[PDB]
RNA sequence: GAUGAUUCAUAAUAACUUUUCGAAUCGCAUGGCCUUGUGCUGGCGAUGGUUCAUUCAAAUUUCUGCCCUAUCAACUUUCGAUGGUAGGAUAGUGGCCUACCAUGGUUUCAACGGGUAACGGAGAGGGAGCCUGAGAAACGGCUACCACAUCCAAGGAAGGCAGCAGGCAAUUACCCAAUCCUAAUUCAGGGAGGUAGUAUAAAUAACGAUACAGGGCCCAUUCGGGUCUUGUAAUUGGAAUGAGUACAAUGUAAAUACCUUAACGAGGAACAAUUGGAGGGCAAGUCUGGUGCCAG
RNA sequence: AUACAGUGAAACUGCGAAGCUCAUUAAAUCAGUUAUCGUUUAUUUGAUAGUUACAUGGUAUAACUGUGGUAA
């Protein structure tokens, strides 16, 4: 018997008393043997703890198997062999055999999202990713334990170097793994984190150095308990409110019940909450409340019915609280579609009068004419135009998660709310339901992953005024110092992430690991002019793709695992099959972020212009010591650029973004036919060739894309507005203007080609329409061919049209939209469009007669 | 069995009694004196190549 | 040639065949010759192989063989009942099965049916199908169907325990030695098999010496009568041995056990068997009814 | 032991794997007996085949080496 350090038990006991989580880091080969002991201490402190345990690993379990029969056979053979006594089981096997352990791969971390577990084990330290770390820790209840096993020799060596001297970084013989290095330092700050060896000796490096046992034993429960008795008589409110776990949750349910009571169909209720605060539980209870109240047609809409499983589960728990019985008062209908995995689609209720709860796909807004209540769960993941259509003359409940799953940027929610300013009711859920508010682990987790980052308005700019874009200068950011966890770097990393999260539409937690560890990636910042921590105005992230990356790829394949992928080099490869462009080294702008409030001041355009100059060379070792830190920001001159041929972008096609890139001399080369499910936007790739580099290949690519765009307008781009399609054509034609050469030129239609395209009778039919001796419907045949020739430029300078007319011809010929549909888009009377349409065709007839 | 020793862990009063190149690195870790938090205090960071070392945020 | 009997044995001719077989094997030994080449020629076994016979078996088959029965007189052709021809199948005979043909067969001498101290043939969760071998419709395996039930990361996987043995509670441990059996076999194995485990004859005592006392016993309602070595609630001596405490050998595959056998092992022989019955007697004692001192 | 030669895991070949529990049945079970000129028969026992070769092929793989999937 060895006396364990009093720090280890005091931490577990303190966490249980305060319902706060605790992190233990076990270093050593025998680390697994200590887990049974930590579990016993957790239970002995309080018997109300959840006994389930979560075990997360990458590929292999540490020296055992989770199949009961296989372990028993090995034990039986060993007993028969005489190696082991008949009834002897050392603690580790007893821990696995008896306890309820859920073994989960890192890849399938989405399975554990709903569940809650008493203790969490992360087997592999190296393979840790931000998503696997946020998903798992959120499933540990108050007073639970999170255990990380740093068993690898290299991980220990990293721990050794980092503790003795912070600035030094242990770097082995291209992935830098800065996130894991930055991760280790964050533990030292955590007050509830202990780092221990396999012999249960507390290594002093941990933050929980001075933990003392708290004296023996909250306001939130008092403000929650009292509310429950006061409503116990008032059915159905009393039974439903009893299910609430936190004061904020109960207020949300009461607010939902209030909206249900008003019976007015022009109100919207917006519920915003962090993940795990109980948004779905509140919504499911309210749906049960509306059922008992009397609502008949209740609708639920979400990106997929599978996500609604938690919501449906709490609806039944609300039904149970209301005394409804399955197969008597209500019936459950599951999906027959294999894709939805038997997800619940519709619940029909037969009490008092027939009431129906049903799942609808968001696109099917036409059926909402008779809807009394639609619950929009995870409205962040639905495209905004579709959400706009779903806002009909009926009661609406909207649930949006902030920084949960992929979710959406906080500003997009603000862009949603400002639109509502339809009467708007706003509700927010702040208190977590699995642990005490203000848990150090959660605050630790948010700081490490930068989830809770909020953009802050700078009063200093207001006093000094917005800097003119010419004054601003672009500065390179040194990644090593940025992820060194120095307080200045953390604040600067805090500010950079704010611009990141705010602007763009979806951001996964893995993006932080991608930025820190990937070698090809570089970071650029458009700081205000120097004259305090500098606060960025525009941040650009670049990814070097092309021939430069081949050396890294060859090394990765030598390791046995290809790393990452070259999107633009590959994308262009399949579309055009150009061998040269693969060998051409280039850079891809992964993401450009600007302050939304300083939008339209040209900071984004200024940053790109300086970026283009830097790689052109117009401005012409800081690695951390490998077993005092380098400057955080590097001027462009201080670092030599790589040799590049082009700059590439990849984004979902939108008018604002397309106009922004179009103004920066980018040329579209590809536009994906299948719209992205999350956004409904089509992925577009544009390229820009730098001066002093061959540009012929871009022009050929642009011309090929323009033809493909024209033919493909009918298939999947019919939804685009006529102006949008015209603009995309115009940007591609700008690539032709880039080439002063005349080697490639458009060809004027011959007499012979005209004869083959149109028979002599068709020309007579066209002429009659110009003379008004003929109807429109009969000439529907020639419009698409005329549009192809016009935007193919075969007519040449003889025929030209205005922007509005070009949109009209593009719509009928290529979009295949009806005339009346065009009238709405262009805000023109239908009679006027036909008159302009005739004017176009008379010009058409004059040219053909001139050709004849 | 709370009072008794189950597995290898025995609890009496408020103290628990448990039965139980890497070694050189481990014992080195066990003997470190300064905390990680304190070590940052002495370290100053340069924002720019020739700029002053900034220690703490204002 | 053989048998009682044969188209039986055996031989020959003409062909046939998804034409079979007629040592491309192994161990030990290195002899006899000469034409010296490692030239020729070789001894003892094993494992193989065609046919016949023998043996171990198996399958059909002839005839005989103790219940009451008519208040069981008709039964069989009831998807062959009785027989012939031909064919299918079997290892073969054969209604064993199929096509055609005849309308038969059992029985009052008991057919058929019923009852029975006729323990005086079946399957391995339930039916169906199939596979190996000389021998099986296999306590082996496989497929589908029908139920039971287990693990799981819920994508699948596997089972015959739906068993066995108990109660209304320890079936375990040691062996192939002894008798037998299987195998590439003297030697391997066998929960075949074997070994152990958990109403009856004895003892609790036998034999002496001394001292001190005069009463002891039997019958009889009655009164009384009859007879003599008796009593100790006394002291004392030396011998005998069993339960136990146990050294050995014998025993046995080993071991327990049995038999035999050194040393120790008794006076309260405290080395301390009981069960039942019939009578007493005692207090500065307690209670109850009275006609003192009594009665219960 | 300059083909190996003792012993020998694994694997391919060869041989052999053939007490219980329920039901019940009058010479259809069973005992004795006949025949197989009407049959199969591993094994044992005795007989029995004169009708490139100084040794052919992988048309061949296990055991074995090594790379992996899976909760198994
Ligand atoms: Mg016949
Ligand atoms: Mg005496
Ligand atoms: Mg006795
Ligand atoms: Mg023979």
């Amino acid at each position: 018997k060895k006396a364990i350090d009093s720090r280890i038990p005091s931490l577990i006991r303190n966490g249980v008393q305060t319902k706060q989580r605790s992190i233990f880091v076990i270093v050593g080969d025998r680390a697994r043997n200590q887990l049974p002991n930590l579990h016993y201490l957790m239970m002995s402190a309080d018997l109300k703890m959840n006994k389930s345990v979560l075990w997360a690993y990458k590929k292999k379990l540490l020296g055992f198997t989770s199949h009961r029969k296989k372990r028993e056979n090995k034990i039986k053979k060993e007993i028969k062999r005489g190696t082991r006594e008949v009834n002897e089981m050392d603690p580790f096997e007893s821990f696995i055999s008896n306890q309820n352990i859920r073994y989960v791969y890192y890849k399938e971390s989405e399975k554990i999202l709903g569940n809650t577990y008493g203790m969490c084990i992360l087997q592999d330290f190296e393979a840790l990713t931000p998503n696997l770390l946020a998903r798992t820790i959120e499933t540990v209840e108050g007073g639970g334990i999170v255990v990380i096993l740093l068993k690898s020799m290299s991980s220990l060596k990293q721990l050794y170097t980092m503790t003795m001297d912070v600035h030094a970084r242990y770097r082995t013989e291209d992935v830098v793994a800065r996130f894991n290095e930055r991760f280790i330092l964050s533990l030292g700050s955590n007050p509830n984190c202990l780092v221990v060896d396999d012999e249960l000796n507390v290594l002093p490096l941990s933050g929980a150095k001075n933990v003392k046992p708290l004296p023996p034993k909250p306001p939130k429960q008092l403000e929650l308990q009292e509310l429950k008795e006061s409503l116990e008589d008032v059915q159905p409110a009393g039974s439903l409110v009893s299910l609430s776990k936190t004061v904020n949750q109960a207020h949300a349910i009461l607010s939902f019940i209030d909206a249900i009571s008003e019976k007015t169909l022009n109100f919207t209720v917006a519920l915003t909450a962090g993940r795990g605060r109980g948004k779905s539980a509140a919504l499911g209870i309210s749906i049960a409340a509306a059922v008992s109240h009397g609502y008949s047609n209740i609708f639920v809409t979400s990106p997929s019915p599978e996500n609604l499983k938690t919501l449906f589960e709490f609806i039944f728990k609300g039904f149970d609280a209301l005394g409804y019985q399955e197969h008597i008062d209500y019936d459950i209908i599951q999906s027959t579609n294999p894709d939805f995995n038997k997800a619940i689609v519709r619940v029909d209720i037969k009490r008092d009068h027939r009431q129906t709860i049903q799942y609808i796909v968001p696109q099917d807004h036409q059926v909402l004419g008779q809807a009394e209540l639609v619950v929009i769960d995870e409205a962040a993941a639905i495209p905004l135009p579709i959400v706009k259509n779903l806002l009909g003359p009926y009661l609406v409940f909207m649930a949006s998660t902030i920084n949960g799953y992929e979710g959406t940027g906080r500003s997009l929610s603000l862009k949603l709310i400002q639109q509502l300013r339809r009467q708007l009711r706003e509700i927010s859920l702040d208190e977590p339901i699995r642990y005490a508010p203000g848990d150090p682990i959660e605050k630790w987790l948010n700081k490490l992953l930068c989830l809770d980052v909020t953009l802050i308005k700078n009063p200093r700019f207001a006093t000094r005024g917005t800097p003119h874009p010419s004054q601003c200068n672009l500065f390179v950011v040194n990644r090593d110092t940025l992820f060194s966890y120095h307080p200045v770097s953390e604040n600067f990393l805090e500010k950079m992430m704010a611009l990141y999260v705010s602007s763009h539409y979806k951001n996964s937690p893995n993006d932080l690991q991608l930025m820190s560890d990937a070698p090809a990636h570089k970071l650029f910042v458009l700081l205000p002019p120097i004259d305090r921590i500098p606060d960025p105005l525009c941040v650009i992230q670049i990814a070097l793709e092309g021939e430069i990356s081949k050396e890294s790829v060859r090394n990765s394949l030598s390791r046995g695992q290809r790393a990452g992928g070259d999107l633009i080099p590959w994308l262009i490869s399949q579309q055009f099959q150009d061998e040269e462009f693969a060998s051409l080294s280039g850079a891809r702008i992964v993401r450009i972020a600007t302050n939304p409030e300083y939008a339209s001041m040209g900071y984004g355009s200024r940053a790109i212009e300086l970026l283009r100059d830097y790689f052109e060379g117009k401005f012409t070792d800081y690695s951390i010591k490998r077993v005092t830190l380098p400057p955080l920001l590097l001027k462009l001159s201080e670092q030599p650029p790589h040799y590049l041929h082009y700059l590439g972008v990849s984004y979902g096609l939108t008018q604002s973004l397309h106009k922004f890139w179009k103004n920066n001399s980018f040329v579209p080369v590809y536009l994906r036919q299948t719209a992205n499910d999350l956004t409904g936007e089509h992925t577009c790739v544009m390229l820009n060739v730098l001066e002093g580099r061959e540009s012929n290949w871009l022009v050929e690519f642009a011309k090929d894309f323009r033809k493909r765009f024209l033919s493909l307008l009918s298939y999947d781009f019919h939804k685009f507005t006529a102006v949008q399609a015209l603009s995309v054509i115009e940007s591609s034609k700008k690539a032709q203007d880039l080439s002063d050469d005349e080697k490639h030129d458009n060809k004027e239609l011959t007499r012979t080609h005209l004869d083959d395209i149109f028979s002599p009778f068709d020309l007579k039919r066209l002429d009659s329409y110009s003379n008004n001796l003929l109807d429109y419907h009969v000439i529907g045949d020639m419009i698409p061919m005329l549009a192809l020739l016009y935007f193919g430029d075969k007519m040449g300078d003889s025929v030209k049209l205005s922007s509005v007319q070009s949109a009209i011809l593009l719509a009928i010929g290529l979009q295949r939209k009806n005339i009346d549909t065009i009238a709405k888009e262009l805000n023109l009377p239908s009679n006027q469009t036909i008159a302009m349409f005739a004017k176009i065709m008379r010009k058409m007839s004059q040219y053909f007669r001139q050709l004849l | 069995a709370p009072m008794s020793d189950v597995g290898g862990v025995l609890m009496d009063k408020d103290a628990v009694y448990i039965d139980i190149e890497g070694e050189k690195l481990m014992t080195g870790l066990q003997s470190v004196e300064q905390s990680i938090a304190e070590k940052f205090d002495g370290v100053g960071l340069q924002l720019f190549s020739n700029g002053t070392e900034l220690h703490e945020v204002a």
